[PDB]
RNA sequence: GGCGUAAAGCGCACGCAGGCGGUUUGUUAAGUCAGAUGUGAAAUCCCCGGGCUCAACCUGGGAACUGCAUCUGAUACUGG
RNA sequence: AAGGCGGCCCCCUGGACGAAGACUGACGCUCAGGUGCGAAAGCGUGGGGAGCAAACAGGAUUAGAUACCCUGGUAGUCCACGCCGUAAACGAUGUCGACUUGGAGGUUGUGCCCUUGAGGCGUGGCUUCCGGAGCUAACGCGUUAAGUCGACCGCCUGGGGA
RNA sequence: CUGCAUGGCUGUCGUCAGCUCGUGUUGUGAAAUGUUGGGUUAAGUCCCGCAACGAGCGCAACCCUUAUCCUUUGUUGCCAG
């Protein structure tokens, strides 16, 4: 589940070169090895572990947490652990302004029923098919990137970002507002807007699989009554 | 319960192809009146439309300032892009000795007594932002304390 | 010249016409002449009322003028004597026995005449342009339109030189074909000279064409 | 207060007088720090009271005159 | 040090850096006056003068063209000793000390590793580009700071008149 | 008489394709993103990418005529038998 030894065989050793390491990373990073920086499993497991107990404090009591991993490998896994764990994610281009600018999001994201309604109605049946096929092509480029998030309503409680660097434009409208983020950060990203720092890889194909997995079982446990 | 108030408006120009668009520019300060203070700049294209636009993002961006029962805790200086502030503690029956877009926003904040001045360049949208990092930067005796590790009669 | 009069563009399609009746030109002159005059007439006389719009209707040795009103009251008059009073007027003008009807206009402050009126007025008894379009294009607004757009021109708050101010809410298809953009004028003889006034009111998409 | 662009780095280098100066001990105590004495006129300002019916005005005491000289000590810093 | 320095060879000489070693023991930094060096243009003497080229001659465009263009052409550009000390003499950033995240290089040493390739791991000197914090009115600077200081010198106080 | 006080109407750029707003973000601030960049087009038409997300006036469609066929009803319009 959270045993040291897994990581080492599902591969979170390699995360980035030496000459893309951001130079706060000072800490978390053990050595050099083969031009490549090697992140240490002795701290990165303990800061894990605080940070699911955290977020399973919040998960047992109300509250809606997302799930920003949108990398080019890891949507279907993000996608699969958000339906296991009977939470909101986003599995597309974030959208500038989701957070921030809920006041106009909330305007979309209502806008995938009575639209949908060609779909699911056809008004009469299908009616104009001329305009139509626009309509639905428009109703599914827009559930497209918000389809994890129409049964959200209300605001997020808190944040899970796969990629800290990739994804800074969520962290930016997530930190004024002030809800907070258990962010897991390679060792080329910034530790200073998240509030949960989990240093480790994030783009391999296991190690992000096997995050998910672990978010997914602690918030499945923590709300389970 | 809040105590609004706008300070300046100012009137902006844009050239375009077709000839010059005017503009609004409107400054507020907002607070409870107690211990807190924000300050709103919102730009539209009439004044009443500017003035709520400010207002709004002045009550949406308020700083909490830990002052004195009437006054500030000690005296402090800001430094901001043009405009330099200096706020001493005055005693009670003074009264808000300050200048331009600060005596303003310091009746609005919560403070009664104060010595301000302004060097520098003395123009409204930097001086707030300088005499609110004034506010914003000193700390309480409580404060101070707590990261010193002692008393406050102790570090009195 | 930038717009074209958006009620004879969709006449043919979604609004109707303010005249129906037929002729072979033996007659057409003197029955728009006569038309004018009632319309005229009708226009001086009801000048306190609020007069929606002036429908008219020329059957055979015989004519029917459906005016269309907000208060129908001061033009109706206690026990239905002063429409008694005013139509013998409007039948010797027109020679054939007239016979008058009253329409009761819901919502007064979303017809595009009614919201052109009154607003002379304002600016008569002088009422600030800006605060009395706001109010009207907001009034407008929240009685349901989906579309207002007021324009006022010429010597606005007797200043020197006359502009053409202009405030737009929702939306206001001018180009389409297919909706409601009821629109009428009016103007102001102010101390300083005379104030056009411009509304377009959208209210909804009428499909099928005319008749419903 | 500033000197890259608004006004402001000598074109550069050497160097006299001058300005400053790594680290330890002992000594001196010149600057500096403490106390005391004399003086720093009266007048004037300020504080507490009084007299002019109030005030202006006058007046008693106190404080102050931020300075200087001498004496008796303190030795961390600067100075020999 | 700046100005500046480009075939090759010889003669004399200044300066900088590194591996390890011992002493001299504050001898250290800056500098008003003062001295010295100081691009090119310029002047004096005695020479040299191929090319280039101020002044000048002719042609050409243009209303005019005492210019740009073309054909010649003197001083000058060259050598030695002399004189002035002017430049956008610019990194428009005066000298030194230490402190304050990184990446990609350039040049030049030095220790060790199987030097099988300009293989790798450290450490110095100079210098280029990007950039975080910080600074600045902004551009931008950013370990060679325009970030926080310390020691010293010079200069600035509205534009013209100057 | 004053279109150098105007209302209304009209010509031109141009039937060019651009012109703006709400929220958010960036810069103290005038302001910028959105509207740029890649294909594509008659086109701010669409897609992708991107601190942008949406909307309005707009580019199109709905409107009028004509290009084929079916049906309803044949005089003043037609002659398969
Ligand atoms: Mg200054
Ligand atoms: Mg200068
Ligand atoms: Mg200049
Ligand atoms: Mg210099
Ligand atoms: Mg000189
Ligand atoms: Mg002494
Ligand atoms: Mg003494
Ligand atoms: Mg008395
Ligand atoms: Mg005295
Ligand atoms: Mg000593
Ligand atoms: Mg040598
Ligand atoms: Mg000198
Ligand atoms: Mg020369
Ligand atoms: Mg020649
Ligand atoms: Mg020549
Ligand atoms: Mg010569
Ligand atoms: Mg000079
Ligand atoms: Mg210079
Ligand atoms: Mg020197
Ligand atoms: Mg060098
Ligand atoms: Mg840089």
């Amino acid at each position: 589940t959270v045993s040291m030894r897994d990581m080492l065989k599902a591969g979170v050793h390699f995360g980035h070169q030496t000459r893309y390491w951001n130079p706060k990373m000072k800490p978390f990073i053990f050595g050099a090895r083969n031009k490549v920086h090697i992140i240490n499993l002795e701290k990165t497991v303990p800061m894990f572990n605080e940070a699911l107990a955290e977020l399973n404090k919040i998960a047992s009591r109300k509250g809606k947490i997302l799930f920003v991993g949108t990398k080019r490998a890891a949507s279907e896994a993000v996608k699969d652990a958000a339906l296991s764990c009977d939470q909101f994610f986003v599995n597309h281009r974030w959208l500038g302004g989701m957070l921030t600018n809920w006041k106009t999001v909330r305007q979309s994201i209502k806008r995938l029923k009575d639209l949908e309604t060609q779909s699911q109605d056809g008004t009469f049946d299908k009616l104009t098919k001329k305009e139509a096929l626009m309509r639905t092509r428009e109703l599914e480029k827009l559930e497209n990137s918000l389809g994890g998030i129409k049964d959200m309503g209300g605001l997020p409680d808190a944040l899970f970002v796969i990629d800290a660097d990739h994804e800074h434009i969520a962290i930016k409208e997530a930190n004024n507002l002030g809800i907070p983020v258990f962010a897991i950060v390679d060792t080329n990203s910034d530790p200073d807007g998240v509030d949960f720092v989990i240093p480790g890889n994030d783009d391999a194909i296991r190690a992000v699989t096997l995050y998910l997995g672990a978010v997914a079982a602690t918030v499945r446990e923590g709300r389970s009554q | 319960e809040l105590q609004e108030k706008l300070i300046a408006v100012n009137r902006v120009s844009k050239t375009v192809k077709g000839g010059r668009i005017f503009s609004f520019t409107a400054l507020t300060v907002v607070g409870d009146g107690n211990g807190r203070v924000g300050f709103g700049y919102g730009k539209a294209r009439e004044v009443p439309a500017a003035i709520q636009k400010a207002m709004e993002k002045a009550r949406r961006n308020m700083i909490n300032v830990a002052l004195n029962n009437g006054t500030l805790q000690h005296p402090v200086k800001g430094v901001h892009t043009g405009s330099r502030v200096f706020m001493q503690p005055a005693s009670e029956g003074t009264g808000i000795i300050a200048g331009g877009a600060m005596r303003a926003v310091l009746e609005v904040a919560g403070v009664h007594n104060v010595l301000a001045k302004a060097y520098g360049s003395t123009n409204p949208i930097n001086v707030v932002r300088a005499t609110i990092d004034g506010l914003e930067n000193m700390n309480s005796p409580e404060m101070v304390a707590a990261k010193r590790g002692k008393s406050v009669e102790e570090i009195l | 010249g930038q717009k074209v009069h958006p009620n004879g563009i969709r006449l043919g399609i979604v609004k109707p016409w303010n005249s129906t009746w037929f002729a072979n030109t033996k007659e057409f002159a003197d029955n728009l002449d006569s038309d004018f005059k009632v319309r005229q007439y009708l226009t001086k006389e009801l000048a306190k009322a609020s007069v929606s719009r002036i429908v008219i209707e020329r059957p055979a040795k015989s004519i029917r003028v459906t005016i269309h009103t907000a208060r129908p009251g001061i033009v109706i008059g206690k026990k239905g004597e002063d429409v008694e009073k005013l139509r013998k007027v409007v039948a010797d003008i027109a020679g054939v026995p007239a016979q008058i009807n009253i329409a009761e206009v819901r919502k007064p402050e979303l017809d595009a005449k009614l919201v052109a009126d009154s607003i002379t007025s304002q600016l008569e008894r002088r009422v600030m342009f800006r605060r009395a379009m706001k109010r009207a294009v907001q009034n407008a607004m929240r009685l349901g339109a989906k579309g207002i757009k007021v324009e006022v021109s010429g010597r606005l708050g007797g200043a020197e030189i006359a502009r053409t101010e202009w405030y737009r809410e929702g939306r206001v298809p001018l180009h389409t074909l297919r909706a409601d953009i009821d629109y009428n004028t009016s103007e102001a003889h102010t101390t300083y000279g005379v104030i056009g006034v411009k509304v377009w009111i959208f209210k909804g998409e009428i499909l099928g064409g005319m008749a419903a």
